């Protein structure tokens, strides 16, 4: 289940 | 501590990681060479595209997400047929070829 949200 | 041991490859630390840059760093430090809970660079880098592809890493309409996904990975030829297919990223992606051409 990895995340979506690149690092911003 | 599994980041030292290299274990527990399943448990994603979701609490601490919880960008995409966390997971794959995590990961990179989780992958073993040469039978349970251990994980190869090539079960993690088709692991990541053939389950989760390019629809998991591009419903935030981000494309260098996926991309890095791909070319931190060694995985240079999907991360480059599939950033040559997006119409504004074109000449990036030619070069980013001819680079490792």
């Amino acid at each position: 289940a990895p995340p979506v949200r690149s690092i911003y | 501590y599994c980041i030292i041991g290299r274990c527990d490859v399943t448990d994603n630390q979701s609490e601490v990681a919880d960008k995409t840059e966390d997971y794959l760093w995590l990961k990179l430090n989780q992958v073993c060479f040469d039978p349970q809970d251990r994980l190869t660079l090539s079960q993690f880098q088709k692991q990541l595209l053939e389950d989760y592809g390019e629809s998991h890493f591009t419903v935030n309409q981000q494309p260098f997400l996926y991309f890095q996904v791909l070319f931190l990975t060694a995985q240079f030829e999907a991360a480059v047929a599939f950033l040559f297919r997006m119409e504004r990223l074109r000449c990036h992606a030619v070069h980013v070829a001819l680079v490792l051409f």
